[PDB]
RNA sequence: UUGUUAGGACCUAAACUCAAUAACGAAAGUAAUUCUAGUCAUUUAUAAUACACGACAGCUAAGACCCAAACUGGGAUUAGAUACCCCACUAUGCUUAGCCAUAAACCUAAAUAAUUAAAUUUAACAAAACUAUUUGCCAGAGAACUACUAGCCAUAGCUUAAAACUCAAAGGAC
């Protein structure tokens, strides 16, 4: 599902095709300003060890979430169980991975 | 019978050490399948059978060099831990 | 439209498949110097392709041609004889540890 | 077609040599043949002991015959030459020459997946 | 099918007994005076 | 048998028409060149030769069904031969009795 | 002109073919000068003749 | 998928099977990086763009230009 | 499994009867 | 300037000598080494019976005649025997692979007698006589 | 402005061509004990060992001297539909790049 | 009797390593060496009441016979051994002519040409799924590789193949 994406192969490395990259990304980018604007919450999910510090700063920066961790089955879906009765769920999850 | 005696599956002992002489010539012998033939030929394993077995002992090694080589591929990335609190 | 989108071609930079070390060239009943770098110089056997690390094709030349000189009173069959002891090793076999 | 005899011949000096490649030669001619070359390779030691004609070898003259017969011939040569008294052992082949080396491009990997196919089968 | 093949994750008796006991000693004994095992 | 037998003395399908331009070939090498030092393969392809220049209009074509059948009359009076001498080869006897019916099968179709 | 030159070469080469009248003489020449068709290979594919 | 091969790869492969890679260390992080192969493609277009048509003369002018140039082209069979 | 066994105890029985 | 495991090549100059015999003359020690009994024979170089002996004569007797240390003493008394006709060095040729193969070989080092050599003759069939039927047990 | 398509044509990694036997110049970013982690202008980085001679001088910042053998290390194994990738890339360190 | 024999005879039988190979053949089957003969074009699928083949065991006749081995005898074992284990030995395995036509004769996959997407684990497990074409075959289980019938060198044989009657299941994969 990612060939569509992908501008070739350069000697056995996929090339990615910088220009639907753009058209995507301003979409994403754009998508992620309005939410942000109405206050809504968005939480950044990654499983990498080496980008996790940076990431838990980054969301710091912003002024929204990060949840590098080990992420709990139900963490979503039994929320309540988990957080309290009344407990907001994410707006808008972000995976840089 | 027609051969050259005490060219063919001959060791020599060196400074006396009847032992290690003795004990090369087994590896020599189990290297080259001797070992295993001459255990086997002792009853008939009939045609069916042999095989079986010759058709096993292939698969068994092709999953053991996979296996090894996926063991083996992954031995770099077990080191110490770089992010180590994260 | 764009000048500097890649062009199909094949490979350029493709490396040439690996020959074994009897590759073209010609197997003889009669060179028993040859023949016997792949036999065993205590009992004779012949070695196996996982050993001589030849081709199937070349394998099956030394095989036939072995098999026709030791019957045709060219090379004996229970032992390596003692004159191609000296000559260099191509199979990866060590008796000694 | 073209033929290569491989003939051992019994241990003899040379005078006595000369004369069993000419009465030998001579038969090939009787049967139909054009002998194209004669090559000696040496005597040497037999590779095991060869018993022909009552009489046991340990070495023996090593020679080559390179000639074009009809293919009814190749079976009265070999018929001839067994009861010859100084041949060790007649052995006529297709010659090498006729037969080229073939051209190879190298080994291309097979994938042991689609070597388990075929064996996980057998 | 050979990943599936090889994984594998899923008085009579007095008198037989005192013949694979002494059989089975006497074959094992064999097989650990060559290299055919190991080395 | 049949009316035409190649002789022994006829060059092979390869050098048939190379050997008469030459102006002068020794007899040696016309020998080695003949029939006579050739397997029997070679002799039928002249054979069938013959029966193509005397039956077909257009001998250099081959896949026509009139060349088919003589290409199979060829084969099958070659296996019929080895049949002779080999009674109990019962690939060849298969051989034979499988030519002789694809012949009928290809007359019906020119019929 | 392949079939051609094939044939030329071999009338070439049948000038040097036995007969019977050169039966003995070439049997000397082939006595006095042995032939070997020995030879080996190393790890790189390379020809040792001795 | 589109394999990408321009075609300057040709060029390329010549000079990387007559001369190896250049004994000057490549240098990824600088975006402007000049290597010793790419100025031999650029010697070896300019050559083609004045007209040569064959592929054997551009490879030995293009050499004999940047031995003036004083780079350290050395013929590596090995 | 016990559709062959009853194969061979049928045929079983028939070779036996057969005998008799 | 290194020792070879390749015993010497028959006719042919070699500098090595054991008691100023040359290979080819040194006697010869054959061990048939079966499942139930270990013989041995010594013999000279020219085929004659210098001693004997086997896990029988010693007198084991039924299982006990095909053990290792059976063997062992059987080797010791051919050692003996031969060591009594003149013999100091051996080449050993074991046939068979059976218990008192090694142990054989080792009683006759302890005999006093010194081998210089050790072959392997047991019988291999290159395809020869269809084996008996499996044991079922 | 240039276009990808430009871009990936005058890249530098487009002129490498093959990785393999290829001569780069990395930076090490990250060290754990005596394993060095390089970073040579690719997709992932490479791992190292502290050479014997001038340890001490390969520390942080440090530009060095590397052999590629490939840019990702991957292979497919039996049953698997897709490659295994350890995310990283094979090279081997030279020493220490000259500042001159 | 045994061991050794670089002593002699024999040419019976079977073809180590190669073979970690996957070739050939319609299938059965086929791998010691050499030589001779030899596989080949029908567009493709589709055939019996015809033709030709068909492991092993078995039958007939004349030979062969190293080794193996139903049966048989001997020894042990056990409450019994009619078996398993040990020894001897025969039919038989081999050759030359026929006959018999049977296998879990199985890749438990009819052949052939497609397609890989039709938002197809379309049960599950095997071996990813599926369309089209032609033929063969199947229609709950047991009774039944049976009875009768016809054909066959087959005579305790093979192929062809029911009903009465009984049950509410039988069966397959997890
Ligand atoms: S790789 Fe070419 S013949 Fe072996
Ligand atoms: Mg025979
Ligand atoms: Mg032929
Ligand atoms: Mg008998
Ligand atoms: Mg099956
Ligand atoms: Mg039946
Ligand atoms: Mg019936
Ligand atoms: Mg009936
Ligand atoms: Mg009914």
């Amino acid at each position: 599902f990612m060939e569509p994406y992908i501008f070739g192969n350069r000697l056995g490395q996929d090339i990615i095709d910088l220009d639907q990259t753009a058209l995507n990304l301003q979409l994403a980018l754009n998508f992620t300003a309005h939410v942000a604007y109405r206050k809504g919450i968005i939480l950044f999910v990654s499983r990498n060890r080496q980008f996790s510090h940076l990431i838990e700063t980054t969301a710091q920066a912003c002024g929204e979430y990060a949840h590098t961790r080990y992420f709990k089955g139900g963490l979503l879906t039994n929320a309540q169980l988990l957080f309290g009765p009344s407990v907001r769920l994410p707006d808008l999850i972000i995976f840089l991975h | 019978a027609k051969h050259l005696k005490f060219i063919a599956r001959t060791v020599m002992v060196q400074e006396g050490n009847v032992e290690g002489a003795y004990r090369t010539l087994n590896r020599i012998l189990t290297t080259d399948g001797l070992t295993e033939v001459i255990s086997r030929r002792r009853y008939y394993e009939k045609p069916c059978r042999r095989r079986q077995r010759e058709s096993y002992e292939t698969c068994r090694r092709i999953y053991n060099m996979e296996m090894a080589r996926k063991i083996n591929f992954l031995m770099r990335k077990n080191r110490a831990d770089p992010w180590l609190g994260c | 439209s764009n000048e500097d989108l890649p062009v199909p071609m094949e490979n350029p930079y493709k490396e040439p498949l690996k020959k074994c070390v009897l590759c073209e060239k010609r197997v003889d009943y009669k060179n028993v110097q040859l023949l016997s770098q792949f036999i065993s110089p205590f009992t004779g056997c012949i070695y196996g392709r996982h050993i001589t690390g030849l081709c199937g094709k070349k394998q099956r030349e030394i095989t036939k041609a072995i098999k026709r000189a030791q019957k045709m009173g060219f090379m004996p069959v229970t032992y390596k004889d003692p004159a191609y002891l000296k000559d260099p090793r191509v199979c990866n076999i060590r008796y000694r540890e | 077609p073209r033929y290569e005899l491989a003939l051992i011949l019994k241990a003899m000096r040379r005078p006595e040599t000369a004369a069993a490649l000419k009465r030998t030669i001579e038969s090939l001619m009787d049967r139909g043949a054009i002998v194209r070359n004669l090559e000696s390779l040496g005597e040497r030691a037999l590779p095991y002991r060869i018993s022909s004609h009552s009489q046991q070898h340990s070495r023996g003259g090593y020679f080559l015959v390179d000639f074009y017969a009809p293919t009814s011939a190749v079976e009265n040569i070999l018929e001839h030459l067994a009861r010859d008294i100084d041949v060790v052992r007649p052995n006529i082949v297709k010659h090498p020459l006729t037969q080229e080396v073939k051209e190879c491009d190298g080994i291309v990997p097979v994938p042991l997946e689609e070597k388990l196919y075929s064996t996980k089968r057998r | 099918n050979l990943l599936k093949k090889f994984a594998s994750k899923t008085k009579e008796d007095s008198i037989r007994l005192r013949v694979l006991n002494g059989l089975l000693y006497k074959s094992l004994t064999e097989l650990l005076c060559t290299p055919q095992v190991s080395q | 048998k049949q009316d035409d037998e190649p002789p022994s003395s006829a060059f092979i399908k390869e050098y048939k028409d190379i050997i008469p331009n030459i102006e002068k070939v020794d007899d040696v090498v016309k020998r080695i060149l003949s029939l006579e030092m050739a397997s029997r393969k070679e002799k039928l392809k002249i054979k069938q030769e013959q029966l193509m220049n005397k039956i077909v209009e257009n001998p250099e074509d081959s896949r026509t069904l009139e060349a088919q059948i003589i290409a199979l009359t060829v084969r099958i009076r070659n296996y019929e031969e080895h049949m002779q001498k080999h009674r109990k080869d019962k690939a060849h006897k298969r051989h034979l009795l499988m030519s002789i019916d694809r012949r009928k099968k290809l007359l019906k179709i020119l019929r | 002109q392949l079939k051609e030159q094939e044939v030329l070469k071999l009338q070439e080469e049948a000038k040097n073919f036995i007969t019977r009248e050169n039966l003995e003489a070439r049997i000397e020449e082939a006595l006095d000068s042995p032939k070997s068709y020995n030879w080996a290979v190393t790890k790189e594919g390379q020809v040792v003749r001795n | 998928i589109q394999d990408i091969f321009y075609q300057e790869d040709q060029i390329r492969a010549k000079f990387f099977a007559t001369y190896g890679s250049g004994q000057k260390a490549f240098d990824l992080f600088n975006p402007n990086f000049k290597s010793t192969c790419q100025r031999f493609v650029e010697k070896y277009t300019e050559l083609q763009n004045l007209g040569e048509t064959d592929e054997e003369k551009l490879f030995v002018e293009t050499g004999k230009a940047l031995l003036a140039e004083g780079i350290i082209l050395r013929r590596v069979r090995e | 499994v016990l559709k062959i066994r009853r194969r061979k105890m049928n045929h079983h029985k028939y070779r036996k009867l057969v005998k008799r | 300037s290194r020792f070879s495991l390749y015993p010497p090549v028959p006719g042919q100059e070699s500098s090595l000598q054991w008691a100023g015999m040359k290979f080819e003359d040194v006697p010869i020690a054959h061990i048939k080494a079966t499942y139930n009994n270990t013989q041995i024979q010594v013999v000279s170089a020219t085929n004659a019976s210098l001693a004997r002996a086997s896990c029988g004569t010693e007198g084991f007797r039924n299982a006990k005649k095909g053990t290792g240390i059976a063997a062992q003493t059987a080797g010791i008394a051919a050692a003996a025997k031969a060591t009594g006709k003149g013999v100091t060095h051996i080449r050993v040729v074991v046939k068979g692979m059976g218990p008192g193969r090694w142990s054989a070989i080792k009683g006759l080092t302890m005999g006093g007698l010194e081998v210089i050599s050790i072959t392997d003759n047991t019988p291999v069939p290159h395809x020869g006589c269809r084996p008996r039927k499996a044991r079922r047990l | 402005v240039e276009s990808f398509a430009s871009m990936l044509r005058h890249s530098p990694l487009t002129q490498l061509g093959p990785a393999k036997d290829k001569l780069v110049i990395g930076r090490i970013f990250h060290i754990v004990e005596d394993d060095l982690y390089i970073d040579f202008g690719g997709k992932f980085h490479c791992v190292c060992k502290r050479p014997d001679v001038d340890g001490e001088k390969y520390q942080r910042g440090t530009r060095v001297r590397l052999r590629l053998l490939d840019l990702e290390l991957t292979s497919r194994f039996l049953g698997g539909t897709t490659d295994t990738t350890i995310l990283e890339a094979d090279a081997v360190l030279l020493g220490l790049q000259e500042i001159r």
